[PDB]
């Protein structure tokens, strides 16, 4: 069949410069199960990723949460990177306070 | 336990 | 209220690198509380919920043994399944299950779960009878029949009235702080411009508890879908859940639009506006 990943990176609260947080990486929808999920800083990933334990929604498509902490400045860049079989190179969605 | 002991086989 | 307790399953099969892949999630209501991975370094029932770790030996020993017998259910499945299909055993597939129980105001069943997707589609599925499955394919069909032949059926709805109600019954004193509590979500709304003519009000509800609510964008008291966008309900990553839905505007016309929120925290029913 296979479904394609959709992606929402944001924080666990909202952002202040400055002040410690969350960063997460929530991927849905996706079908088959393997997939991979990167946190990247300024490009680079981050140095302590985890995630949640595969489980799936009722139309039978996965979800997991890729997690770590951070700390939300003017000058740096978040971002979620995803590859999947659906998906013809990676897909990177930038961090955006607004969402 | 709560996991089902039934096993449900195909 | 009504509660629920739900087990996902999700076997995977990898040929060239040994045994599928078995991983099983368990949750009261919207709360995970036990996970078992096979390729977990020690493969074992784990919790993942306070008012469970207290659970004695006995419990983890034989939720251990449970979830290892269930993973050994979808390996038989998934050959069965290469049978079923004539596919080869050279290439992956997945089988997902979903079974459960929830728990009504006055103590009995008030609906049983047990449904399962072969690659990502519906193979069968227990109907809201609790006595006769719905078969989504031939090859389901075997399995129905198979299913009616060992009133499968039947044993299922015994363990829905047995164990499953009493362990949920269990779980919700045992964590009755944080699973019969409902937490209101904190709500605001940002303004976002799109171009010097339009832009976009953006509602946001976090940090509440349980995941559903309703979020909606309201003109002059009318309902408004044109030039909406609702995002998936998503999870803190702390037990609670977010939502933001946004509506695209005249610039100029934002007093006329208000937000309106429903979850089960909130007294009363939420009428936001932009408060520049």
């Amino acid at each position: 069949i296979q479904r394609t990943p959709k992606i929402q990176v944001y924080s666990r609260h909202p952002p202040e410069n400055g002040k410690p947080n969350f960063l997460n990486c929530y991927v849905s929808g996706f079908h088959p199960s393997d997939i991979e999920v990167d946190l990247l800083k300024n490009g680079e990933k981050m140095g302590k990723v985890e995630h949640s334990d595969l489980s799936f929604s009722k139309d039978w498509s996965f979800y997991l949460l890729y997690y770590t902490e951070f700390t939300p400045n003017e000058k740096d860049e978040y971002a979620c990177r995803v590859n999947h079989v659906t998906l013809s190179g990676p897909r990177t969605v930038k961090w955006d306070r607004d969402m | 336990g709560s996991h089902l002991e039934v096993q449900g086989y195909w | 209220g009504s509660h629920s307790m739900k087990y996902f399953y999700t076997s995977v099969s990898r040929p060239g690198r040994g045994e599928p892949r078995f991983i099983s999630v368990g949750y009261v209501d919207d709360t995970q509380f036990v996970r078992f991975d096979s390729d977990a370094e020690s493969p074992r029932e784990e919790p993942r919920a306070p008012w469970v770790e207290q659970e004695g030996p006995e419990y983890w020993e034989e939720a251990t043994r449970r979830a290892k017998e269930a993973a050994q259910t979808h390996r038989e499945n998934l050959r069965t399944a290469l049978r079923y299909y004539n596919q080869s055993e050279a290439g992956s597939h997945t089988i997902q299950k979903m079974y459960g129980c929830d728990l009504g105001p006055d103590g009995r069943l008030l609906r049983g779960y047990h449904q399962s997707a072969y690659d990502g589609k519906d193979y069968i599925a227990l109907n809201g009878d609790l006595r006769s499955w719905t078969a989504a394919d031939m090859a389901a069909q075997n399995t129905q029949r198979k299913w009616e032949g060992n009133r499968y059926a039947e044993r299922f709805r015994a363990y829905l009235e047995g164990e499953c109600l009493e362990w949920l019954r269990r779980y919700l004193e045992n964590g009755k702080e944080t699973l019969q509590r409902a937490d209101p979500p904190k709500t605001h709304v940002t303004h976002h411009p799109v171009s010097d003519h339009e832009a976009t009000l953006r509602c946001w509800a976090l940090g509440f508890y349980p995941a559903e609510i309703t979020l909606t964008w309201q003109r002059d008291g009318e309902e408004q879908t044109q030039d909406t966008e609702f995002v998936e309900t998503r999870p803190g990553g702390d037990g609670t859940f977010q939502k933001w839905g946004a509506v695209v505007v005249p610039s100029g016309e934002e007093q006329r639009y208000t937000c309106h929120v429903q979850h089960e925290g909130l007294p009363e029913p939420l009428t936001l506006r932009w408060e520049p």
